[PDB]
RNA sequence: GUGAACAGCAGUUGAACAUGGGUCAGUCGGUCCUGAGAGAUGGGCGAGCGCCGUUCCGAAGGGACGGGCGAUGGCCUCCGUU
RNA sequence: GGUAACGCGACCGAUCCCGGAGAAGCCGGCGGGAGCCCCGGGGAGAGUUCUCUUUUCUUUGUGAAGGGCAGGGCGCCCUGGAAUGGGUUCGCCCCGAGAGAGGGGCCCGUGCCUUGGAAAGCGUCGCGGUUCCGGCGGCGUCCGGUGAGCUCUCGCUGGCCCUUGAAAAUCCGGGGGAGAGGGUGUAAAUCUCGCGCCGGGCCGUACCCAUAUCCGCAGCAGGUCUCCAAGGUGAACAGCCUCUGGCAUGUUGGAACAAUGUAGGUAAGGGAAGUCGGCAAGCCGGAUCCGUAACUUCGGGAUAAGGAUUGGCUCUAAGGGCUGGCAGCCGACUUAGAACUGGUGCGGACCAGGGGAAUCCGACUGUUUAAUUAAAACAAAGCAUCGCGAAGGCCCGCGGCGGGUGUU
C-alpha cells in the first residue's frame, strides 16, 4: 500500500473539509454566515454542507465546507467566534463552551482548521478547567481524554450519517462498490493462501501457520504480520 | 428567398443600387417577378394577369431584363 | 429500401455524432446532421426548481447572435432570477428595515431614563 | 389478497442470504424508504436522497438526519440537552 | 502560400485570378488549380505560354 | 499493353510485370480547452552525467480607464502610437 | 405597451460584485411527431391468358435559411374560495401554503402550407444533327385509410445506491451607478434595428477494411473497434424460403464405385446381459385445459410427478369510434363454442427439458493453471483477535523542510 496502483480514487469526491481561518473577529468578537446547501461526498459515507460566510475587507462571498452537525437544515443561520451562542451547528472555543455539551470536527491546535471527530457518528465531549495553564481535557472516541489547549474550537451537535455499520452490508458487489470508491484495498487473500516466496505464513501440506502470528514491536518489514506487539490475545471477556 | 406581398415596394427593391437583373416567369395561375440583389432572391406572385404588362413595363432603368422559358 | 450511410468519418454513435433524416427533390433518403437541445435558464435564487419563461433557450455560442431582449424580460432583476422570488424580497427588505428603526426607540427608552 | 406471510420488502431476495439477516434487512429497508411529515411546511413528504441527506419535495428545504431514519435517537435529547445548558449559564 | 502564388500568376503572364486551389501529389510536389476572370480566357492565353 | 518468371493444374486473366494518369474545401477534421496523468524555474539533494519535487524556504503582475508634464502623424483640429 | 405572467424594431454608461449556461449515472412504464411496413381505389409500362383472373409486378417527388399555422409541455398570471370531499393515471399523484369552473401567457415547434420550386428531378411517348447536346417537344408526377408493428427522436412520470454518476476554454443575463452628451437646434453623444462594402492562410482528403490489399515467415478454417437493416411462418434480430445488391463453391479436371477410414441413417426378437463406468446414441420437448409429494431459512421446492387437448373447412357468441335505454355511418384484431369431414391424420418440416429416491463435498452469484487439472481450490457476506490520538500506527526510499495510507 505504500503507492501507484493504490492510491485514493479523487475526482467525483466534492470538497476538503475544514472549519474556517481564525482572525479578529472569531479572535475578538463575532460573525455570521448562512447555509447554502447540504451535500453528498464519496469516500466519506457522511454528509458536507457549503455556507456562505461574507468576507470583512473586500465586497465578496467566502464558502467553505464544514462536517454537516446532524439537526442542521437549509437556509439556517450559523453564527460564531469567541462570544457567539452555544446551540446547535454554532462554533466557539472549548475555553467559552460549559461541561455537559456535545462536539464535533473539533481542534487539537489553537487554529489548525480541526483534526478530531469528523467521520460519521463522532463526538469529542468536555469534562474539566484549569484557567491557569489555559489548558483542558477532552474525552475523545477509544475512551482516552487529551489535554488541550483552551482556545481550540469545535461545532456543536454530534455528526450526521448515523448509525452505518448497522446494516449487513449482504452480497459481494455491494462490498465492491464501498471499496471501488475508495482504493485498491478488497477481496483479500489470506497469508496462508500464499506460496513459500509470497507470504511468510504459507506453505506445505495442510494450510497451517506454524509460527506463533504475534510478532515483536521491533520486527523490520516483512516480517511484522499478524498481530504486532500484541498486549494479549483470544475471546474478550470481563472487561 | 424573400417575399413580398404588396406591388408598391418591389419597384424601390429594383431601383436600388446593388440590384443587378430581373427574371419574370409565367407558369398558368400566377406569375412570378423576381429581382436579385446582394443576398437574397426577392420574389413577388402577381396572380392577375393584366396586372402583368402594366408592370412589365414599370420596371426600372438600366437593368438586364429575361423572362424565364 | 434505402439503407444508408454516414457522410462524415466518424461512425461510431458518439454524441457530437446525432442524425435525422431527409426526402430530397431527387427522391432520395439522406441523413442530415443535428444540433443541441438547448436548456431554458435557471433561477438565481437556489431553491426554485425548474425553468424560465422569457428569454429564448439556446445554446451559448449562439447569444451573440441574437439581440438584448431576446435574452431578458423587463423587470428589475430581469431573465437572471424568478418573478415570484423577486416580489418577497422587496418585501423582506421593506419589512426587515422597518423593525430596525424600531429597536433604535425601544433601546433608547434605557438610555433616556438611565 | 395477501402475498406473504412474514417476508416484508424482502421478498426481494428469496432464499438467499440466510434467515437471521433477511430479518435484520427487513427493519432498516422499511423505514429507510418511507416518506416523513416535513415540520416546516407540514405535508407528508419528507424523503432521503442520499446517506442521511434528506429532503422536502414542496418547500425544497433539505435536513441531515441519520443515515437511516430522520431523527438519529439520541440526537433527539443532544437537542434537549444543548437547551438544557442554555439554562445553567444564562441566569 | 496561395497568397503568395495568386500574385506570381498576377505580376508575369498579367491577368487577374478568382481562386487558387492546391493539393500535393504522392510523388511530393504543390499543385495549383488557378480559376480566372470572365473578361480573360484561357485557351488564349495559354497560347501565349506554349501549352497547347 | 506484355505472355519470360511468379499467382502449388492452366491464363487470353491478376492486387505480377512495363509504361502513363489520378487525392482541389472559411461552413468536413486537425489546430484551440482540459481529463487520469507528463514536466521546467525557485529551492534542495548530489563525486558525477544527473535526481527529488509542482505550490512547497521565492522581490514570480511588463497591463489598463482616467489625473498631470512634454513629444508624433492628417490643415499636431481630433485620436491609435510612446 | 399590459391588473399581470410578459409583450413591442431599436432603446446610452467603467472598475467591482452575484448567478446563469458549457455540465452529465443506469433501469422501468406511458404518451407526441417523422422514416419503414401494411390495406381500398386513380394514372403510365410491363408480365401472364389451353381454361379463369376490373388481374399479378414496377413506379407516383421537394434541401438549408426566412415568414405563417398545426402538434406537444409547463412548479406561469388574473377573478374566484372547496366535506354530501373533490380532481385524475396503465401506475400514480394533487389541494384553504388556494382545488374544481372560466379566461389568458411563455418555450419547443425535425410535422402541413409559403417563397425556394419546376425553370431541376424521376416515368413513359415521339422527332432531329451518324458524331460533337446538361438536344428539343407531350402527357403524367393523384386520393383515400388504419396501428401495443419495427427504427430514430421528443417529452412527462416512477424505481435503485454504505455505488450519487468530469474538467475548463469559450459566451450571455443582472445589482450597482463611476461617468459621458447639447441647450430647443441644422440638434448632440449613442444603438445588442434594417440595408451595404472588403476578407478567411497551414496540414490531411485516391483506394482495401478482408474465408484475397492489415498481424500470424504465404492469396494462412486463427485473430482484430463501430454505422444503416425489406416480404412469408413465429412469441421472436431463432430455424427454414424470397425480393434489392452480391457470388462462381473458396490453390484442379476426367473416369470408375474395391478393402480400410471420416461425417449421416436404419434396423426382426431380447433389452445395459457390453464396460472401470449407460462412454456414445436414443427417449422427453411447442402452446391450451386439468392435477402436483417429501422437505423448507415459508421465500421455495415446481415445467415436480402424472394426464388429456391440437388439422382442414360451414357457422354462431362477445369484446370499439364518429355525426346528430334510439337512429345513421365508420372499423383492426383477438377469444370462446357447435357441426360436417379425411386410411386415427393435425407443435405433420423447422424450432423444442429424459424422470424419480438417496450418500457425501462447497452456503448461493463470481474467479482460476493462455498451450495436458474448472474442482471439494481462490474470493464472498457474516463472526473474532490485533496495533494506532499525528512528535502517531503500517509502508516506500541512495539522498533532501523526501514520499504513500489522507482532499484522511
Amino acid at each position: 500500500g505504500a503507492g501507484s496502483v493504490f492510491r485514493a480514487h479523487v475526482k467525483h469526491r466534492k470538497g476538503a473539509a475544514r472549519l474556517r481561518a481564525v482572525d479578529f473577529a472569531e479572535r475578538h468578537g463575532y460573525i455570521k454566515g448562512i447555509v447554502k446547501d447540504i451535500i453528498h461526498d464519496p469516500g466519506r459515507g457522511a454528509p458536507l454542507a457549503k455556507v456562505v460566510f461574507r468576507d470583512p475587507y473586500r465586497f465578496k462571498k467566502r464558502t467553505e465546507l464544514f462536517i454537516a452537525a446532524e439537526g442542521i437544515h437549509t437556509g439556517q443561520f450559523v453564527y460564531c467566534g469567541k462570544k457567539a451562542q452555544l446551540n446547535i451547528g454554532n462554533v466557539l472555543p472549548v475555553g467559552t463552551m460549559p461541561e455537559g455539551t456535545i462536539v464535533c470536527c473539533l481542534e487539537e491546535k489553537p487554529g489548525d482548521r480541526g483534526k478530531l471527530a469528523r467521520a460519521s457518528g463522532n463526538y469529542a465531549t468536555v469534562i474539566s478547567h484549569n484557567p491557569e495553564t489555559k489548558k483542558t481535557r477532552v474525552k475523545l472516541p477509544s475512551g482516552s481524554k487529551k489535554v488541550i489547549s483552551s482556545a481550540n474550537r469545535a461545532v456543536v451537535g454530534v455528526v450526521a450519517g448515523g448509525g452505518r455499520i448497522d446494516k449487513p452490508i449482504l452480497k459481494a458487489g455491494r462490498a465492491y462498490h464501498k471499496y471501488k470508491a475508495k482504493r485498491n484495498c478488497w477481496p483479500r487473500v489470506r497469508g496462508v493462501a500464499m506460496n513459500p516466496v509470497e507470504h511468510p505464513f504459507g506453505g506445505g501440506n495442510h494450510q497451517h501457520i506454524g509460527k506463533p502470528s504475534t510478532i515483536r514491536r521491533d520486527a523490520p518489514a516483512g516480517r511484522k504480520v499478524g498481530l504486532i506487539a500484541a498486549r494479549r490475545t483470544g475471546r474478550l471477556r470481563g472487561t | 428567398p424573400r417575399k413580398i406581398e404588396e406591388i408598391k415596394d418591389f419597384l424601390l427593391t429594383a431601383r436600388r443600387k446593388d440590384a443587378k437583373s430581373v427574371k419574370i416567369k409565367k407558369n398558368k395561375d400566377n406569375v412570378k417577378f423576381k429581382v436579385r440583389c446582394s443576398r437574397y432572391l426577392y420574389t413577388l406572385v402577381i396572380t392577375d394577369k393584366e396586372k402583368a404588362e402594366k408592370l412589365k413595363q414599370s420596371l426600372p432603368p438600366g437593368l438586364a431584363v429575361k423572362e424565364l422559358k | 429500401v434505402q439503407r444508408l450511410t454516414y457522410r462524415r468519418r466518424l461512425s461510431y454513435n458518439t454524441a457530437s455524432n446525432k442524425t435525422r433524416l431527409s426526402r430530397t427533390p431527387g427522391n432520395r433518403i439522406v441523413y442530415l446532421y443535428t444540433k443541441k437541445v438547448g436548456k431554458a435558464p435557471k433561477s438565481a435564487c437556489g431553491v426554485c426548481p425548474g425553468r424560465l419563461r422569457g428569454v429564448r433557450a439556446v445554446r451559448p455560442k449562439v447569444l451573440m447572435r441574437l439581440s438584448k431582449t431576446k435574452k431578458h424580460v423587463s423587470r428589475a432583476y430581469g431573465g437572471s432570477m424568478c418573478a415570484k422570488c423577486v416580489r418577497d424580497r422587496i418585501k423582506r427588505a421593506f419589512l426587515i428595515e422597518e423593525q430596525k428603526i424600531v429597536v433604535k426607540v425601544l433601546k433608547a427608552q434605557a438610555q433616556s431614563q438611565k | 389478497a395477501k402475498r406473504t406471510k412474514k417476508v416484508g420488502i424482502v421478498g426481494k431476495y428469496g432464499t438467499r442470504y440466510g434467515a437471521s439477516l433477511r430479518k435484520m434487512v427487513k427493519k432498516i429497508e422499511i423505514s429507510q424508504h418511507a416518506k416523513y411529515t416535513c415540520s416546516f411546511c407540514g405535508k407528508t413528504k419528507m424523503k432521503r436522497r442520499a446517506v442521511g441527506i434528506w429532503h422536502c419535495g414542496s418547500c425544497m428545504k433539505t435536513v441531515a438526519g441519520g443515515a437511516w431514519t430522520y431523527n438519529t435517537t439520541s440526537a433527539v435529547t443532544v437537542k434537549s440537552a444543548i437547551r438544557r445548558l442554555k439554562e445553567l449559564k444564562d441566569q | 502560400n496561395k497568397h503568395q502564388i495568386k500574385q506570381a500568376v498576377k505580376k508575369l503572364y498579367d491577368i487577374d485570378v478568382a481562386k487558387v486551389n492546391t493539393l500535393i501529389r504522392p510523388d511530393g510536389e504543390k499543385k495549383a488549380y488557378v480559376r480566372l476572370a470572365p473578361d480573360y480566357d484561357a485557351l488564349d492565353v495559354a497560347n501565349k505560354i506554349g501549352i497547347i
